[PDB]
């Protein structure tokens, strides 16, 4: 940022780029290393009441695996057939 | 009142991704001209 | 979405035809790229004057192993072991017995620090702030003993080291 | 409920679908087939049924699992073949994954797959060094991951975390030789099971 | 309260120091046995006994989260003061 | 500007003093600019900023050049910097301890140390327990 | 009681592809010591493909002796193409370990082992 | 384990600012130069088939020109909630792997930006004590949230 | 005499520890704080420790990570190649003495089995400082070297 | 026995053996393989050195952390000698020099300066003091090293009269200069291995009938100095110092009946034919036994 007019129009013309708008040395843009507290939000889970934990336990819906076949019609596929991606319209090619 | 970092209202100014090479120079009909040049000034 | 990176046709017309012998033999994209390397010549660098200027750190910054006290001075570890269960690489060892006050205090609190994997598991499982990761980074040694911490190497660390430690403490405790 | 993952049954019943599919299609080899809770489809074979199968999901238009994922193995003391061989195989046309398991002991040989899928190359080479399972006609079967001339397969249970030998350079040889380990200290067995039941839902029968 | 053995070697809070005719000792020859000397048993002594009027007293050890896991203390016997678990800080009922 | 240039090296030889000054902390510490003192310590390290440089540069220390009896002159350690300054000089906090003073504690070390290791005042690990199996001593007296 | 086997079907051939590998072993060894620049014979050498050889000579399983004759090739494999180092060759004889008590009076001073 | 520090946001705007810049420089250096085209084009070609059958994933499988990415075909987290393009390669070969991770460096940076600007409030471990362990807070003041912590932690 | 032996001393203790050309046994993690260090930020070079050297030019070994049992015996076998006088520094936990693997059964429970070590570096991984700051400990460690002195009273 | 020193563990890196040794002389081509030999079962080691503490790091390797202790000490300085040996249960020295120098001449290395080590070690009660002589040793010969030897036997024997001697023969390995001294280039020699060497001075260690005995150490073979040499030389492919030196490489080895030999502590002496390869290997440019004298 202390660079001379004369350098930096050179590094500029040498690198065909306006550099000094997107330094890669950070200045006083940056946060302060020093910062208000914060004061962090509480979860769904936060209630004095209708807050029972069995309607909210994850692991207790847990099941063992369904059986469809144990040694003691239309043809399937495991899944529908996936569907053709999309040309990017943002830039389709480089 | 709830304080955590958040992005400021309004959101972030736009970035930029794309590809930015850009197109400098001469033809390759001018450069050869100016070589050529070159080359008679030098040898006359 | 998808986007092709390198799907495309040089024109084959005498200009474009003319422009790529040129670079060809006048070696213009190589000259270009002479261009960028000059560019960064006459940048100033980013190369920071250490010992003199140190990198920027956080006060989460996870370092070297201290013991903390309570503000009267007594210590605040309980012998409660948790922080030996959680560590990953098992690398605290602890016994305790009552003192002869009949506080829960340990008679042992040793970290390799060898071992250890720097990961902050001790700090965030200890439920008195008694072992934290200090702000330190800068104890190498010259052997590898000297890097077998005993309860007394670790108090001293607390004691050396507390006045940055609590103020680290105090900028991200409501984080935690 | 922002805390409990949301079941998905559209997939559920796609793969329990297929799983009849497949069991219908290959009853000489297919023993089990389950969807677990979070939908993933097992198929559980007969080990002698390893290359058909496999053929079939990489090879059939309803399948067209082109892609081995993953090629491990367990080991499970208790059973008789403690060795569960599992396949873990991904189809970029269904967008679906699927779970092929088999099992074998220490002596009974597998046939390698590396005739379906030649990324199972490197995997069954680990396998054999890890709990010494035989891959049958494998192009090149040898330790991958362990020290040459190592002795036993580290993944089975039974093997010591820390191992038998350890290494040290030793001056008088003038080379790096093993000798039997010791520990300064001992690595410290935890027992954290706690005496109370977790999970009713998958209480076995006493 | 640094106190040191007959052969010289200082003694820890916890009680350790090397006997007499103890090898191990020679590690510290031309170097230096690392002992804290501000024994937390001492200096938990001298702070003063807290007066309240209340058969309980609570202790978070100070500073709220900062401090230790809140506790209360009975004050009923009139022949002991309360201490806390986790701090060591005594409590007396007044009166 | 290549005079203005020319005129700011030249301001920084006397913003260190004169020649000499400016030499020593060329030879020092590599580096001749010229910032602001924000505070010195107890042991004689002085402590600088200058926030037109780049993050990373805009704080420095230039170490005593003696502490604790060791000649510090050539042979400087980044550990030589005290707890209290540490925190600023790392960018963990924003205010320097002349501004925002830590916290005063009984048991907390009145003279900082350095890394010990390699000297007589390193650390040498022991076990803090005390024996644990007691063993019989015979009596003295004589009676087979 | 009915197994599928790994190469051989009886202890009969079991033991020729055992013998085949005890004659590639055999006249491996020579090569070995010049090519590593061993220290000990080639006697010395073909004692221990004997001795690692003869401790196994209790199998009487086909299957085992199967496993033991791949582990046997996959282990001359490395020294013939020299994946092993000196080192690797050289663990098989154990020069820096001191002889462990035999006797039941020797392993009653030192310890508590049986 | 624990929310943002209040400013980093701030910062890594900041940093994402300038870094398409920073991968132009690396392009200038790399992508034309006749020296890197030919240490990198037609080097190491693999067809589709080959890729899929060898096990291969990620850039492996794009540069062959396989339309494949598990952040779009099995989404996971947010990634169904962001816009972004897969590079897809059309040789198989090194040059176009390299093409491929510098497009997939400026995907990201199109990618950061959106998580910059879409970050919601709230919470940022499931509240559910008998999974994730309780704020400290709570740990010292709450019987249930401190067995919870003991337990969680051992 | 003593003098001038003291002087000697000093010049060729200066010339060691101002020109260290390392060899980094780049194994693991550690070795990417290893070439932080040799990056702008800190840039080692601006020491005299040029960024990579060939093993029979180099004087001081850093050992980057993890030694497994595999690894062992070529480790030592370039360390016995190294011209002296040479230095070894191990850095990070796994070196150090097996760190996160030290019960593993297919690691060395630390390099200083298999190579004396002058300096360690604790950490897992040491920031690229941590690592500088071991750097300059061995410089300190040969500024004490009395090579010469104890040469003359032999 | 203090509880510190009762051996546990199976014999090992990491076990106890129960020995506290200082080894004076532990940084030259003997005393590397007697701590490597004490390390290797985890005895605590004591080393003083004279060095540069560079030239003790091929010793770090030898002990589980903490066994290996360094310590500065100065030949002529009791006070640093009692530092090193207080905390010990035995006292190995091992100093000495094959040539004379400015500051220490034969009679400092091999009398002046094993006389205050075994008195100092004396004084400190430490039970047991290993000092190792030479099998020639001979207050009238020829060579001045072989005379101081002789003389500091004797003191040592009379300030420490429980102290073990060892007297070897010129001992041969890769770090020696007995085949090396050939390769770099009447008499009958009786050549003993380094590993033998070592091995007799831990079981003498061991063995509590070893205290106040005299031992040499010799090998298995006795040859003609002529034919030994040609030995070294067909085994090195290789074409067929001091004064002091070739004296005492000129010195016949002397037969010595009335002393224990390597077989009375267990120790089965190495032939040469066995380890010379492996010594000199190292001077090859890329064989027929010497006749041995029964
Ligand atoms: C051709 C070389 C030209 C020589 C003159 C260069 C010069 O002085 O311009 C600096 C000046 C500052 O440039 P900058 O990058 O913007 O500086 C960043 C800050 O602004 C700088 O601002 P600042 O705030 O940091 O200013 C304080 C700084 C400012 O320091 C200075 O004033 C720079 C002093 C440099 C003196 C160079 C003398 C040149 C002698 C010619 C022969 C040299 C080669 C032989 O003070 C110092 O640090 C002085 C410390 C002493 C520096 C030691 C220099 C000695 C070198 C000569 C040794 C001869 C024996 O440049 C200009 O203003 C433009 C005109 C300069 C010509 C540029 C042409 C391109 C250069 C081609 C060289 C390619 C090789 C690489
Ligand atoms: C042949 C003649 C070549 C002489 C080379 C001159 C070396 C000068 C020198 O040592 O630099 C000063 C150096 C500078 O000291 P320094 O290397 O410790 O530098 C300290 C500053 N930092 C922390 C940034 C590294 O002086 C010395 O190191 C003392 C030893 C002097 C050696 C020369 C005496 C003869
Ligand atoms: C009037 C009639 C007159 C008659 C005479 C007319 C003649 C004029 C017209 C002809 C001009 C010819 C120019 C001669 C230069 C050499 C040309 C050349 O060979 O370049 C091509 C060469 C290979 O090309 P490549 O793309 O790799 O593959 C092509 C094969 N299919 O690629 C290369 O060699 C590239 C070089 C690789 C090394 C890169 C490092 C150098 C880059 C910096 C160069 C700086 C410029 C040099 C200045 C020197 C000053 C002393
Ligand atoms: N090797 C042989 O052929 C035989 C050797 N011996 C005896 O065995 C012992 C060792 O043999 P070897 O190991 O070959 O001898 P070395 O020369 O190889 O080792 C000599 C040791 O003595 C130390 N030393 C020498 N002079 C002094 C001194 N003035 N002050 C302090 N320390 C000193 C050296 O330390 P530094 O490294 O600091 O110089 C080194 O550690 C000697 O007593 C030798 O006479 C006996 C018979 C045969
Ligand atoms: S930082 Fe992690 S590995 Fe180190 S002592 Fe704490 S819990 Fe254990
Ligand atoms: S340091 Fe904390 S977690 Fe560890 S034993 Fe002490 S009180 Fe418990
Ligand atoms: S010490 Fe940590 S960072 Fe370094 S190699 Fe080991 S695990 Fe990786
Ligand atoms: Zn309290």
């Amino acid at each position: 940022a202390s660079a001379t007019r004369f350098i930096q129009w050179l590094r500029n013309w040498a690198s065909g780029r306006d550099l000094q708008a997107k330094l890669q040395l950070r200045y006083q843009e940056i946060s302060k290393r020093t910062q208000p507290p914060p004061k962090l939000p509480v979860g769904p889970s936060h209630k004095l009441s209708n807050n029972y934990y069995c309607t909210r336990d994850g692991r207790r819906e847990a099941m063992p695996p369904s059986i469809v076949m144990s040694s003691q019609k239309k043809a399937v596929s495991p899944a529908p057939p996936i569907k053709r991606w999309e040309l990017s319209q943002d830039e389709p090619y480089l | 009142k709830v304080k955590q970092d958040m992005p400021p209202v309004g959101g972030y100014g736009p970035i930029d991704y794309k590809r930015n090479l850009p197109r400098r120079g001469l033809s390759g009909y001018s450069m050869f001209a100016v070589g050529i040049g070159a080359l008679l000034f030098g040898y006359w | 979405t998808y986007k092709y990176v390198n799907l495309r046709e040089p024109s084959m017309d005498m200009k474009s035809v003319t422009d790529r012998a040129a670079q060809t033999l006048l070696w213009t994209e190589l000259i270009r790229g002479l261009g960028m390397t000059l560019s960064y010549l006459f940048r100033e660098p980013a190369t920071i004057n250490y010992p003199f200027e140190k990198g920027p750190l956080s006060p989460r910054f996870r370092g070297e192993h201290a013991l903390r006290r309570y503000p009267s001075g007594e210590e605040r570890c309980i012998a409660c072991k948790l922080c030996e269960a959680v560590c990953p690489a098992q690398a605290i060892t602890i016994e305790a017995e009552p003192r002869a006050d009949g506080s829960r205090r340990t008679t042992r609190y040793d970290i390799d620090m060898t071992k250890c994997i720097y990961c902050g598991f001790c700090q965030e499982a200890c439920p008195v702030d008694a072992i934290v990761e200090g702000p330190n980074f800068e104890f190498s040694t010259e052997t590898h003993e000297e890097l077998l911490y005993n309860k007394e190497k670790l108090l001293n660390n607390g004691d050396k080291w507390e006045a940055e430690i609590a103020a680290n403490i105090q900028a991200d405790y409501l984080y935690r | 409920r922002p805390t409990v993952r949301p079941r998905n049954d559209v997939a559920h019943k796609q793969l329990s679908a297929f799983g009849e599919y497949v069991a219908e299609i290959l009853p000489k080899y297919v023993q089990q087939v389950q969807v677990s809770c979070f939908n993933e489809l097992e198929i559980c074979i007969h080990p002698d049924g390893v290359i058909p199968v496999l053929t079939f999901l990489r090879d059939h238009s309803n399948a067209q699992f082109k892609s081995l994922a993953d090629l491990t193995a367990v080991d499970i003391p208790t059973r008789q073949n403690r060795f569960e061989i599992v396949y873990n195989l991904l189809s970029l046309r269904f967008n679906s994954r699927i779970r092929v398991k088999t099992y074998t002991d220490e002596l009974t040989p597998i046939e390698s797959s590396v005739p379906v899928y030649k990324a199972a190359n490197w995997y069954e080479r680990e396998i054999w060094d890890m709990f010494g399972v035989f891959f049958a006609n494998h192009p090149d079967l040898r330790r991958i991951l362990t020290d040459y001339g190592f002795e036993g397969h580290p993944f089975r249970k039974d093997f010591p975390l820390s191992g038998y030998v350890e290494l040290r350079y030793d001056d008088e040889v003038k080379r790096v030789v093993a000798e039997p380990v010791e520990l300064a200290q001992e690595f410290r067995k935890f027992d954290l099971n706690s005496p109370w039941e977790a999970f009713p839902a998958y209480r076995q029968p006493p | 309260g640094v106190r040191t053995s007959p052969t010289g070697e200082k003694v820890t809070h916890t009680g350790q120091v090397y006997d007499d005719g103890d090898y191990r000792k020679v590690r510290f020859v031309g170097r230096q046995k690392e002992v804290n000397e501000n024994f937390a048993i001492d200096l938990i002594a001298e702070q003063p006994v807290s007066q309240v009027g209340s058969r309980v007293i609570s202790c978070d050890g100070g500073g709220g989260a900062l401090g230790h896991p809140r506790v209360y203390i009975n004050l009923d016997k009139e022949t002991k003061t309360g201490t806390c678990g986790y701090c060591g800080l005594q409590f007396r009922q007044q009166h | 500007e290549l005079l203005q240039v020319l005129k700011r090296g030249l301001q920084q030889v006397s913003g260190h003093g004169g020649l000499r000054g400016y030499l020593r902390v060329l030879f020092r510490a590599n580096d001749v600019r010229v910032g602001t003192l924000v505070g010195e310590d107890k042991y004689g390290n002085k402590y600088y900023e200058d926030n037109k440089q780049f993050f990373g540069r805009h704080r420095w220390v230039i170490y005593t050049t003696e502490m604790n009896g060791k000649n510090t002159f050539w042979d400087v350690d980044g550990s030589m910097v005290p707890p209290e300054w540490h925190r600023w000089l790392h960018c963990m906090t924003d205010d320097p301890p002349t501004v925002k003073p830590p916290t005063a504690r009984k048991f907390i070390w009145t003279n900082h140390k350095f890394n010990l290791s390699g000297t007589p005042q390193q650390y040498v690990p022991y076990s803090t327990t005390r024996k644990k199996i007691q063993e019989w001593v015979p009596p003295s007296t004589p009676y087979k | 009681t009915s197994v599928k086997p790994i190469f051989s079907r009886d202890m009969n051939e079991a033991k020729r592809r055992v013998r085949e590998l005890y004659r590639a072993w055999y006249r491996e060894v020579p090569n070995t010591v010049h090519l590593f620049q061993l220290d000990i014979s080639v006697k010395q050498g073909r004692d221990k493909v004997r001795e690692m050889f003869k401790k196994n000579a209790h199998i009487t399983d086909p299957r085992v002796v199967d496993l033991l004759v791949i582990k046997g090739k996959m282990e001359l494999e490395e020294t013939i193409k020299v994946w092993k180092q000196r080192t690797h060759v050289m663990r098989f004889f154990h020069e820096t370990e001191a002889p462990r008590p035999k006797d039941f009076l020797s392993k009653f001073y030192v310890g508590h082992d049986p | 384990h624990q929310d943002l520090p209040l400013g980093l946001m701030d910062d890594i705007y900041e940093f994402s600012k300038n870094f398409s810049l920073r991968i132009d420089e690396l392009e200038e250096m790399l992508t034309n130069n006749r020296i890197w085209r030919n240490r990198t084009v037609d080097i190491g070609i693999v067809t589709a088939e080959d890729a899929l059958n060898y096990g291969f994933s990620g850039v492996m499988l794009r540069g062959s020109g396989i339309q494949w990415d598990l952040r779009k075909t099995q989404p996971y987290d947010v990634y169904d909630q962001v816009e972004f393009d897969v590079p897809i390669g059309s040789r198989g070969d090194c040059y176009d792997r390299y093409l491929c991770r510098v497009e997939e460096m400026r995907q990201s940076i199109r990618i950061i930006s959106q998580c910059l600007n879409k970050m919601p409030p709230g919470e940022i471990k499931v509240d559910d004590a008998k999974v994730s362990p309780p704020k400290r807070a709570e740990m010292k003041t709450s019987m249930e949230s401190l067995i919870h912590h003991f337990k969680l932690y051992t | 005499g003593e003098y001038v032996v003291a002087k000697l001393d000093d010049l060729i203790n200066w010339a060691r520890r101002s020109s260290l050309w390392p060899m980094t046994f780049g194994l693991a993690c550690c070795a990417v704080e290893m070439m932080h260090m040799a990056a702008p930020r800190y840039d080692m070079d601006r020491f005299g420790v040029v960024f990579r050297a060939s093993p029979r030019q180099s004087d001081v070994m850093i050992v980057a990570g993890t030694l497994t049992n595999k690894m062992a015996p070529a480790l030592r076998k370039v360390y016995d190649q190294m011209p002296e006088p040479r230095y070894v520094v191990s850095m990070g936990s796994c070196a150090n003495g097996g760190g996160y693997y030290h019960y593993s059964y297919s690691v060395v429970r630390g390099c200083d089995r298999i190579v004396p070590v002058d300096i360690y570096v604790p950490g897992c991984p040491p920031t690229a400082e941590a690592l500088l700051y071991g750097i300059l400990q061995l410089q300190k460690k040969i500024k004490r070297e009395k090579r010469l002195r104890i040469w003359y009273r032999r | 026995l203090h509880h510190a020193v009762i051996p546990h563990g199976k014999g090992g890196r990491s076990s106890v053996s129960g020995i506290v040794a200082t080894v004076f002389g532990a940084t030259g081509f003997l005393g590397r393989y007697v701590v490597n030999h004490l390390g290797r079962m985890g005895s605590q080691v004591i080393v003083p050195h004279r060095c540069e503490p560079y030239d003790t790091m091929h010793l770090r390797p030898m002990g589980d952390l903490g066994q290996i202790i360094f310590m500065d000490w100065n030949g002529r300085d009791k006070d640093s000698i009692r530092r090193a040996v207080e905390h010990s249960s035995v006292v190995i020295n091992l100093v000495g020099r094959e040539w004379e120098t400015q500051n220490f001449d034969f009679e400092d290395v091999f009398v002046k300066i094993p006389q205050a080590i075994a008195q100092v070690s004396k004084e400190a009660g430490v039970e047991k003091f290993i000092h190792i002589s030479h099998l020639n040793a001979d207050i009238k010969s020829s060579s001045k090293y072989l005379r101081s030897k002789a003389v500091g036997e004797k003191e040592v024997r009379e300030t420490f009269p429980e102290a073990t001697i060892i007297k070897p023969a010129e001992i041969f390995g890769r770090e020696d200069r007995f085949l090396n001294y050939f390769a770099n280039i009447k008499t009958v020699k009786q050549p003993v291995y380094i590993v033998d060497v070592t091995k007799g001075i831990i079981n003498a260690i061991k063995d509590p009938d070893a205290r106040g005995k005299t031992f040499a150490f010799v090998g298995p073979s006795r040859y003609l100095l002529f034919d030994l040499v040609q030995y070294v030389f067909a085994v090195a492919h290789r074409p067929f110092t001091t004064r002091d030196k070739v004296e005492r490489i000129h010195t016949t080895d002397k037969i010595l009946p009335h002393l224990p030999g390597l077989e009375d502590l267990g120790v089965e002496a190495t032939p040469l034919e066995l380890k010379a390869i492996e010594v000199l290997r190292r001077h090859r440019t890329y064989v027929q036994p010497a006749k041995t004298i029964p």
